[PDB]
């Protein structure tokens, strides 16, 4: 236990259940009910039920992060298993950011130019959009098999000192540094639209009254429009300063920059495992059609 | 309802024609239509066809790969380009419409005739009589046979029976092995086996003399058989 | 789909379920408008542009490459709760009320559109006809006649403000809207102010199918 | 997801 | 005398409703306490019928069992071959308000009608290919809730100006006039013999016509609200009848009453659809809680549900040979279940 | 209204004078009918699966 201290580690598995039996529950719910009821397959539900299948997998890939954080040292799991478990929450999370920005294009026309043709992207050409966004989803997470391995110390017997760790090839090269810059513009292309197209949408619903209860409606869609805009922020920014300091750690002579790594990849892992969770919520949690198409399969209201 | 064609001649083998067939009527835009056509002396032979919004286009192999069928339901006409003229093209072209849904009656309008003079795995239906000397009102019965079974798993015998009048195009009388036409009366009937078939007129009159074909339509080419006629 | 008649039979299915479709995607892109005016008040003079089509009335025009669709129903003089759900479709109900005996039972009426259990969220446009004959009426007719709890002082500007607060005391929902324009009956605004209360539930009704509100 | 070696300073030394 | 005269007519109510007493021996619940039950009657889906856009309001199925019309406000009427899903015919309507639809025995004609107060007619067997209108029939003053044929020249048509007519399709008007409910007339059945017909109205009664006299020979009044759904049994000799206060009954024309009562605690919605069993032992009937019971006609227990539809059951219908039903809904699709 | 009403006890004379059988005997006969056409009803007791069109 030389990474954290004993109970800290013991703290993030007790919290990282509770994300997973319910992360697990209102992603399975997205996709059982979109399924089975017709009327509900909009085009919003089919980007958030391939946004329910994003954070289902990376939820899948959740035990080995946990067996790796409390044993980051042998690792004799599997030398080529370890390559996928980081390709497959990678490639999940460009997909899922790249829904989120998915989402706030479709809300922008469907608000602000309400009745607009839709000529380009099309209700059967949205389908087509869930695959362009799977696409550059495992490509551009394509470049973690070279990167990335399983790795034992020069010269020792590999059967208790290996790593699933960036292998030497990758961190002499200098193509680590730049991979951080890559995921990078999924941070950074995305806030530019979920700031700048939510600061529009907010622009004409405060036009409203202006142009009683009808205040209350568009003060409840803001605050709806604050929150996901922020827990954007608040999810991502320990997420790309956490892998920045991780790259900028190997640099030659620098030990007050690798143990803020540390914690700072120790709260990037809470964080991302809350956004996994959360984005079944906050969807779908105003739709009056979800609520009743629930309680219809479920069967209980 | 009628179905009138023009462009039939005098043509050199090896040269070219073009066949039209002009309908007026009917809603032409969803009816498939065939070609039919008649040697000077022998029986009706299949051409080609052509389905509603030319989704769907077949010829007979004497013809696959020179012949051309081309509709137009904008101006309702019908087309046939013919290439490569032989001196087995010279016939008598028909024109014929045909619809297909539950319970509906295929064959059932004829056209009246081109006269085209070129200068100098299949489904045999036999009629193996030629010839009957006949009575009016007494009882007839032609005899057809196929060298495959018409019967299909759906419970349909695709057996079509025409007559042709002395100096008239064909005419539908019983559609399916069983059904009669419309238009056309209760002394004919038709009962099958599969394999053999049967139409029976009940007494005859004046106005059924003529040769009477069966056609198959469970699978194509579209066979016809050779012709019984019927005579004083 | 064995046989050759099978293959052709299906072929014509295809090609019904295709000009089925081209129908399905000229027709959604319509706003259809249900007219529930009270005996006669100003329903069948509100169409600006007549063009029609004793059963059921539909008129329709065209305003700003968006086509409108009015549907009165007001010679249907039968039991209303047996049709009533033939329209539970429709964008708005656009009822009209004249200002000019009618009046208790216009409101009955708009008590029992407003509260039915086919139109909840479905928001209501609420004309108020005839004002340049109420406006005049009113100094020799006091509002006491008909309303006997008036307390106002008989002034057009209020007395026409009182009643307009009679029928939006029925709505009894936060789901619909009921939005609200006294026209002059000589006005050539009525196509906007339908176009500007239609966007308003266009908008509204993408912010409840995008899950926002 | 988002780690350093437990054992990381010290072979950055040896290198 | 307006006075003394209905007081004569409240004590001669009072003789019927004596007779109905005096004939009243045993329960009908009694009588069938010791036969078998039918069991569990468990159905399955075999076709699902799409191509409507808006919601159906009307099916009837074809004499040969096969062929079907549903109608559809979209305003469409659909022909359907149910053995393999195939659209035979689509007819567009005039007016898209269309409430009920009809097949003639023959298989030749099929009716329509709604909102606009007119029967039409199309002639399905052309000689041109095209289904086109052969009659719209108007004379009507309500809305058009059910037309029925009894042959090819013949059609009953019942309205919501609280009368049922009598048509003649060659020449177009009506031959007799059935007045005498006071409410909205929302459906009718015909005899298997064709030759009397009931209808249920909204002023929750049943009654007895005669088609080629024209009067009403019986009433019927048990329900408590509006008759949707009415339905005669097989032999012509009973009938049932289902209404918005979630009830059916089955009444008898013999003994002039009612003989058993379908209801449940945990139905709380109306009837929009009922109908029988080739032999009459089941009754299917469609309900607003979005799914069909059947019912055990003769001991009314309730013995399976049909439930595949996200909406309102609207129509429903069993075939001749008693092979499938069809249940229409306002979720726009049709099912076939055996 | 001053001749309607009067019509009405008319009808109501009429269908008053009707012969009705014992309602034992009409709950008998629709048992009767439906134990004879049991075996030909195919939702009631289903056929096999050659014999279903729909299967
Ligand atoms: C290499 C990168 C930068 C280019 C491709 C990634 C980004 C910029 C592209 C790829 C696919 C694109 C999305 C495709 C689908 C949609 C849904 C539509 O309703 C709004 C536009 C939106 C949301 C697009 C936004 C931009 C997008 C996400
Ligand atoms: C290969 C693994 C790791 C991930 C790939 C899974 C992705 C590509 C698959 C799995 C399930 C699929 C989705 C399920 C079905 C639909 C409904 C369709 O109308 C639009 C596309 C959409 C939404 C699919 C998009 C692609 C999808 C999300």
């Amino acid at each position: 236990l030389q990474l954290f201290p004993a109970p800290l580690l013991a703290g993030v598995t007790a919290t990282c259940v509770a994300l997973f039996v319910v992360g697990i529950a209102g992603n399975l719910l997205t996709m059982l009910v979109v399924s089975r009821f017709r009327e509900l397959r909009t085009t919003t539900n089919l980007y958030l039920s391939s946004m329910a299948f994003s954070d289902l997998l990376i939820f899948l890939c959740m035990p080995l992060d946990l067996v790796r954080l409390w044993q980051y040292r042998p690792w004799n799991f599997g030398d080529l298993l370890c390559k996928l478990f980081q390709f497959v929450s990678e490639s999940c999370t460009y997909a899922t950011v790249l829904t989120i920005t998915a989402l706030s294009v479709e809300r922008y026309f469907a608000i602000c130019f309400p009745l607009r043709a839709k000529v380009v992207v099309t209700k059967g050409r949205v389908k087509l959009v869930i695959f362009v966004i799977w696409a550059v989803a495992f490509c551009s997470a394509g470049p973690i098999f070279v990167l990335v391995g399983v790795e034992h110390e020069n010269g020792t017997d590999p059967w208790d000192t290996n790593e699933c760790r960036p292998t030497e090839f990758a961190v002499r090269s200098g193509l680590l540094t730049v991979m951080v810059w890559v995921s990078s513009i999924f941070f950074f292309l995305p806030v530019f639209c979920l700031t700048v197209l939510y600061s529009l949408i907010g622009r004409k619903l405060w036009r409203r009254r202006r142009g009683s209860l009808r205040d209350q409606n568009h003060k409840q869609t803001v605050k709806m429009l604050a929150v996901v805009v922020f827990a954007f922020i608040l999810c991502w920014l320990p997420f790309h300063v956490g892998r920045y300091l991780f790259s900028k750690s190997f640099e030659p002579g620098s030990l007050e920059i690798a143990q803020i790594s540390q914690y700072c990849n120790l709260v990037s892992f809470v964080l991302f495992y809350l956004s996994a969770a959360i984005n079944p919520i906050l969807y779908n949690i105003m739709s009056k059609k979800y609520r009743v198409a629930v309680f219809r399969l479920l069967g209980f209201e | 309802v009628q179905l009138v064609e023009s462009g039939g001649g005098l043509v050199q083998p090896g040269g070219s024609r073009k066949l039209s067939c002009s309908a007026s009527g009917f809603a032409f835009s969803s009816f498939g239509m065939h070609w039919v056509r008649q040697a000077p002396e022998k029986g009706l032979e299949w051409v080609a066809y052509i389905s509603s919004g030319s989704g769907t286009i077949y010829y007979a192999d004497t013809v696959k790969g020179r012949f051309t069928i081309s509709r137009d339901d904008p101006k309702n006409t019908l087309f046939l380009q013919m290439t490569s003229l032989r001196s087995e093209d010279t016939a008598m072209y028909y024109c014929v419409r045909s619809i297909y849904y539950y319970g509906s009656s295929p064959f059932d309008f004829w056209g009246q005739g081109t006269t085209l003079t070129v200068s100098s795995s299949d489904i045999v239906m036999t009629q193996a009589t030629s010839s009957v000397p006949v009575t009016p009102g007494e009882s007839v019965s032609i005899s057809c046979r196929s060298s495959k079974s018409l019967l299909h798993s759906n419970g349909n015998t695709y057996l079509y029976w025409f007559l042709q009048r002395p100096g008239q195009s064909p005419q539908l009388l019983i559609y399916r092995m069983s059904n009669l036409a419309s238009g056309v009366p209760d002394r004919f009937s038709g009962s099958g086996s599969g394999t053999a078939f049967t139409l029976t007129i009940s007494r005859l009159e004046a106005e059924d003399v003529g040769v009477y074909y069966c056609m198959q339509h469970l699978e194509y080419p579209l066979t016809f058989g050779a012709g019984t006629k019927l005579e004083l | 789909t064995l046989s050759a008649e099978e293959r052709a039979a299906l072929e014509r299915s295809k090609a019904i379920e295709k000009n089925l479709k081209e129908d399905g995607i000229s027709a959604a892109k319509d706003v259809k408008l249900l007219l529930l005016g009270a005996d006669n008040s100003g329903k069948s003079t509100i169409v600006k542009q007549m063009k029609i089509i004793t059963g059921i009335v539909e008129t329709h025009f065209t305003f700003k490459n968006l086509h409108f669709r009015l549907f009165d129903v007001g010679g249907q003089r039968s039991e209303r709760k047996k049709w009533i759900h033939c329209f539970e479709d429709v964008t708005a109900i656009i009822f009209c009320v004249d200002l000019s005996n009618r009046m208790h039972e216009s409101l009955m009426l708009f008590d029992s559109i407003c509260n039915n259990k086919f139109f909840i969220d479905t928001s209501i446009i609420l004309f108020l006809n005839k004002k340049d004959l109420f406006g005049e009426k009113i100094k020799k007719s006091p509002l006491t006649i008909c309303f006997p709890e008036y307390t106002g002082p008989n002034t057009y500007e209020d007395a026409a403000a009182y009643i307009q607060a009679q029928f939006e005391s029925k709505n009894r929902s936060p789901n619909k809207e009921i939005y609200c324009h006294m026209t002059c009956a000589t006005d050539t605004n009525n196509a906007q102010v339908i176009f500007d209360a239609v966007t308003d539930i266009i908008i509204a009704n993408n912010l409840r199918g995008c899950g926002l509100y | 997801g988002s780690f350093l070696s437990p054992e990381h300073q010290r072979v950055q030394q040896r290198k | 005398e307006l006075d003394q005269l209905r007081q004569e007519a409240e004590q001669l109510k009072n003789q019927i409703r004596d007779a109905r007493k005096a004939c009243a021996d045993a329960t009908l619940s009694q009588i069938t306490n010791n036969i078998d039950p039918v069991g569990r009657i468990q159905m399955r889906t075999r076709r699902t019928l799409r191509g409507h856009l808006a919601k159906i309001y009307a099916m009837h199925w074809g004499t040969d069992s096969r062929l079907l019309v549903s109608a559809s406000q979209d305003g469409k009427l659909i022909i359907w071959d149910s053995y393999t899903t195939n659209k035979v015919h689509a007819i567009p309507l005039r007016s898209s308000w269309v409430m009920t639809c009809a097949y003639a025995p023959s298989g030749n004609y099929v009716a329509c009608g709604g909102l606009d107060n007119i029967c039409s007619i199309y002639n399905l067997k052309t000689r041109e290919g095209n289904v086109r209108v052969s009659r719209e029939l108007a004379g009507h003053t309500g809305y058009l809730s059910c037309c029925r044929f009894l042959d090819d020249n013949q059609i009953v048509t019942s309205s919501g100006d609280t009368t049922c007519a009598l048509w003649d399709i060659e020449t177009g008007q009506q031959t007799t006039t059935f007045t005498g409910h006071t409410g909205d007339v929302m459906s009718l059945s015909l005899a298997p013999d064709t030759r009397l017909f009931v209808s249920g109205a909204c002023d929750a009664s049943a009654k007895l016509w005669d088609v080629r006299e024209g009067m009403c020979r019986q009433t019927f009044t048990g329900h408590e609200s509006d008759i949707n759904a009415i339905c005669f049994f097989p032999n012509g000799n009973a009938f049932a009848t289902g209404s918005d206060d979630a009830t059916c009954r089955l009444f008898d024309l013999r003994a002039d009453q009612e003989l058993m009562t379908y209801s449940h605690d945990n139905i709380i919605c109306g009837i929009t659809s009922v109908s029988f069993s080739k032999s009459g032992r089941l009754l299917l009937a469609g309900y607003d809680d979005f799914n069909c019971n059947v019912w055990d006609a003769l001991k009314a227990d309730r013995a399976g549900v049909l439930a595949g539809h996200d909406n309102r059951v609207s129509c429903l219908g069993v075939t001749d040979d008693g092979m499938a039903v069809a249940t229409g809904s306002w979720d726009s699709f049709l099912k076939i279940w055996n | 209204s001053i001749a309607q009403a009067r019509k009405l006890v008319e009808q109501l004379k009429m269908e008053a004078n009707i012969d009705r059988i014992k309602v034992s005997k009409a709950a008998a006969d629709l048992m009767a009918y439906c134990e004879a056409h049991a075996k030909e009803d195919p939702l009631l007791t289903p056929v096999p699966a050659s014999e279903n069109p729909f299967r």
